[PDB]
């Protein structure tokens, strides 16, 4: 198919300050009639798609003229000349002549905001749960700005691997921040088999790597 | 420059189906156009289809077109055969500043059985002789389609100049008879072996032969 | 609803110029946008495009007659013609005028057909030779021959109406001399050859010419 | 004020068939038999209309296409046809309504040593649909060894170059050819002919 | 104004059959032509099939070609699409927009305009109502002057779970992370918020759970260890 490839997913942006996404395609897009059918849309969070730009430099109606296109050939580019914050979220570009007619993978606009290191906390399993026969042990970060961290669990010092699930939120509207709850579950038997649950937490905001430890029955 | 070639007749009874086959000689018969024409005798020809697939005001649709380039041939069909298209019909199109007709097909509607030809080959008589001119005469007489073809030969080398031929007319039989003369001088009567005529009908060539001698 | 006329002489002496005229009645050929042509067909024969016209100035002509053949049309009595010098045996044939809506479409309107022959000859009568009995068993065939008689209508009879069945008179034909020819035969039994005389009756209105010439066996 | 055929039909440059071109015709008045009329043209069909009609009609739209193939390859820019060109250069549909108009341009597109800036689309993973058109230049993995894109290999180059030469036979020499395409909507005519 | 409202996702089975209706308002339907599009969960946007202005042409992305069939009906301004043979790899948000006006051979811009989507979610999971557990808080979440304290919702294979905390009054400092799929088919999730550890003796937390698909609400009070 023609290939369309998007700027970099994460394009965190200063508000006021100008942005500009990459779309480049595996073929050049120019049809017969001499237009080149590349639209530009925006998906805010939880929203179905908009369109902002058609036809490569055509603006939508409704869209504020900060929202430019630009681009011939390969290589195309939409332009926000003032991020302001509703420009939040998702944009893709899409070729609409080829029958394939696919799209770019996406590019992720979010807040850029000063380090923050994570609040780490730990959560042993409830009693209720191990009556179930299984265990789970949450980890917390809280509030860093980064959305980049690493998270691994030792029990006992051991590294454990395909145990747990780590899931994000979304960018916070007033302080810009992610947090991230990492769980890890094992059954009631092998936990009580242990005694130290740590989950290590790596981030730029620390300038070395936090543990976040409990022992069982203490 | 190009020919169309199609077939000298073709026939079959009425309420059954026939195809007439038209094809270029060169080029792609699917570059331009092709029409089809019937022919009664003594009329102009009328169009029957026209553009290949299209029928004039008038033309019933027992009457169709098709395109074959797989074989450089376009085909006038006739379905529900019916006695009143019993007919000459001619295809034509035009290439470079030409515009070219077929050789023609004589369609005929049957209404008796087919009869082979009956072929007799008369010398010139001692009467002629003496007069300083020679003739030969096929007589062609008693068959049912009422096409033919009529080829000469001297020695199986095929004559070409001094032919002229009768296209068919009804005898009182209700059969069909032409008749085809090779007009010679008597110098050329006595210096070659034998002359013979050639009679093609329904696919099926008869020939006589008479010597000088 | 356009109706086309041919007009001209029928009989032309060879070596000399044919010229047609094909009267138009019903449109008019300046105000047409029609191509108007000239198709002719020898007896027996089939059709064979001459040329077509077209009152913007071009003119097409059939290759092998072009330096023989010119075509004009003069708007004043709404016709078009046709000039066929240096003509020969071989341009006997029937001529007709058709139109043409455009340039690669078909004839739509013709003409009735004139028939013109080319013949230097006046009047003349047959001379009148034996096809000598030759055959089949009990079925000889037997016949005159009626040569070189200008004027095209023969009548021929067989023992001066007493002998019908099995006689077939053909059709004339036209030699390139510029003379008509014609024969007729008879089947009757090979057993009556030595018996029943066979006299075939050749009357030629035109020139007063009657034969009367027995045919016998050699 | 008449319309731009002459620039569509008389352009000095002609595209290649892989990336043939499209001219959008429209407000203008069309006197189509200066075309039908021609005797230049080696081909010329109308489909879904008849060509005495078009100086009386009127359309929303007229789109021109042009390229140039070969001889032999006229047969297959008409709709239903299969082939190098059809399947994977230049698809009309099954319901076209139109004329295809071509015409010999060996005197100007050959040149002594063979014009190659006329290239055609040898391979394609899938056939175009109607009026699609393929510029790529990804190599073609004809086999099951994974291509690096970079090299020839068993993989090869989807464009290959008409050799056209003046003394080629007929069927190996270019032919313009340009595609009417006529566009009815439910909006008012904007190219009528004269009679209309 | 302009609409286009779809409608028919759900819970489907894989290998079964499921129809989305997609219904136009504010334009003349029968002028322009329609697309489906679907995107999956966190993935990005995948176009499924088009037909045309007037019906007469469909075309299909090969993932659904042969097993999806779209369709309209101009006399009822409702595009469909027919979905047979359902994978799991066709678990997405279906989306309706609009084409373009006329014939696709000639015009192309499309894509102006979108409806809000239909959720189909292919699995092969009884409907289940979650477990909700405690997250108590202790000495390990207290941090410094704060408590993050917290509910763990697993096991409830629908996918939308609502999570309020003292039943609305509680809503500042509140993070409900999105759920995620367990291996078992089942979706787990948790909601958590900071509180100050002040208050652990003397404010009572309770977290309120909702799954309308099974039809089950949970209250889960949140105690500090001892
Ligand atoms: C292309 O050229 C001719 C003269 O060379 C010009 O009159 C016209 O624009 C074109 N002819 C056609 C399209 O038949």
């Amino acid at each position: 198919d023609v290939v369309m490839t998007q700027s970099p997913l994460s394009l965190p942006v200063t508000l006021g300050q100008p942005a500009s996404i990459s779309c480049r395609s595996s073929q050049s897009l120019e049809y017969s009639d001499g237009n080149t059918y590349l639209n530009w849309f925006q998906q805010r969070p939880g929203q179905s798609p908009r369109r902002l730009i058609y036809k490569v430099s055509k603006r939508d109606s409704g869209v504020p003229d900060r929202f430019s296109g630009s681009g011939s050939g390969s290589d195309f580019t939409l332009k926000i000349s003032r991020v302001e914050a509703e420009d939040v979220g998702v944009y893709y570009c899409m070729q609409g002549t080829h029958w394939p007619l696919t799209f770019g993978g996406g590019t992720k606009v979010e807040i850029k905001r000063t380090v923050a290191a994570p609040s780490v906390f730990i959560f042993p399993p409830s009693d209720e749960q191990l009556k179930s026969g299984t265990a789970s042990v949450v980890c917390l970060l809280n509030n860093f700005y980064p959305r980049e961290a690493k998270v691994q669990w030792k029990v006992d010092n051991a590294l454990q691997s395909g145990n747990s699930q780590e899931s994000v939120t979304e960018q916070d509207s007033k302080d810009s921040t992610y947090s991230l709850s990492s769980t890890l579950t094992l059954s009631k038997a092998d936990y009580e088999k242990h005694k130290v649950y740590a989950c290590e937490v790596t981030h730029q905001g620390l300038s070395s790597p936090v543990t976040k430890s409990f022992n069982r029955g203490e | 420059n190009f020919m169309l070639t199609q077939p000298h007749s073709v026939s079959e009874s009425p309420g059954k189906t026939v195809t007439i086959s038209c094809t270029r000689s060169s080029g792609s018969i699917a570059s331009n156009y092709v029409q089809w024409y019937q022919q009664r005798p003594g009329s102009a020809p009328t169009t029957v289809i026209y553009e290949d697939n299209q029928r004039p005001s008038g033309v019933p649709d027992r009457f169709s077109g098709s395109i074959d380039s797989s074989s450089n041939s376009v085909s006038l069909t006739i379905s529900g055969l019916k006695t009143e298209d019993e007919a000459d019909y001619y295809c034509q199109s035009y290439d470079s500043s030409n515009w070219v007709f077929g050789g023609g097909t004589k369609l005929t509607v049957l209404g008796q059985p087919k009869a082979a030809p009956s072929v007799t080959l008369f010398p010139p008589s001692s009467e002629e002789l003496q007069a300083n001119k020679a003739t030969l005469v096929c007589l062609i007489s008693d068959f049912y389609p009422g096409a033919v073809t009529v080829a000469w030969k001297a020695d199986s080398s095929p004559v070409k100049a001094g032919v002229e031929t009768t296209t068919p007319s009804k005898q009182s039989n209700n059969k069909y008879a032409a008749s085809s003369y090779l007009s010679l001088t008597p110098e050329q009567w006595k210096s070659h072996r034998s002359y013979s005529c050639q009679v093609t009908h329904e696919g099926s060539t008869v020939e006589k032969t008479v010597a000088p001698t | 609803q356009v109706q086309l006329q041919e007009s001209g002489p029928r009989l032309v002496k060879p070596s000399e110029t044919l010229s047609l005229t094909c009267t138009v009645s019903g449109g008019s050929i300046s105000g047409s946008n029609y191509f108007w042509g000239w198709i002719r067909q020898p007896p027996g024969k089939g059709l064979e495009w001459i040329g077509t016209i077209y009152y913007g100035g071009s003119t097409y002509y059939n290759p092998s007659l072009k330096s023989r053949v010119t075509i004009s049309v003069d708007t004043s009595e709404n016709q078009f013609s046709l000039k066929l010098s240096s003509v020969t045996a071989a341009d006997t044939a029937v001529y007709y005028c058709a139109n043409l809506a455009w340039l690669r479409g078909y004839f739509d309107y013709w003409g009735q057909g004139t028939l013109v022959t080319v013949s230097s000859a006046s009047t003349k009568g047959p001379s009148v030779f034996p096809l000598a009995p030759s055959s089949s068993g009990g079925t000889a065939a037997l016949g005159c021959l009626v040569k070189d008689y200008f004027p095209e209508p023969v009548t021929v009879s067989w023992n001066s109406g007493a002998l019908t069945s099995g006689v077939h008179t053909f059709p004339a034909v036209l030699q390139s001399s510029g003379l008509y020819s014609l024969s007729s035969v008879v089947t009757v039994p090979s057993s009556s050859l030595g018996t029943q005389t066979y006299i075939c009756n050749v009357n030629h209105k035109p020139s007063n010419t009657k034969v009367d010439k027995k045919v016998e066996p050699k | 004020n008449l319309c731009p055929f002459g620039e569509v039909f008389n352009a000095t440059r002609f595209a290649s068939v892989y990336a043939w071109n499209r001219k959008r015709i429209s407000n203008c008045v069309a006197d189509y038999s200066v075309l039908y009329n021609s005797a230049s043209f080696s081909t010329f069909k109308c489909y879904g209309v008849s060509p005495t009609k078009l100086n009386d009609l009127c359309f929303t739209n007229v789109y021109a296409d042009s390229f140039v193939i070969r001889g032999d390859e006229v047969r297959q820019i008409a709709p239903g046809q299969t082939g190098k060109i059809a399947d994977y250069n230049y698809k009309l549909p099954d319901d076209f309504t139109g004329c295809v108009i071509a015409w010999n341009s060996n005197n100007l597109d050959s040149k002594v040593g063979g014009n190659y800036n006329y290239l055609y689309r040898l391979f394609r993973k899938s056939n175009l649909k109607p009026f699609e058109r393929d510029i790529s230049t990804e190599i073609y993995q004809a086999g099951s060894t994974p291509c690096n894109g970079v090299e020839g290999f068993n993989c090869y180059f989807p464009l290959q170059s008409y050799g056209f030469q003046p003394t080629n036979g007929v069927g190996y020499q270019p032919y313009r050819v340009v595609v009417l395409s006529f566009e009815l909507l439910h909006a008012p005519a904007t190219v009528c002919g004269p009679g209309s």
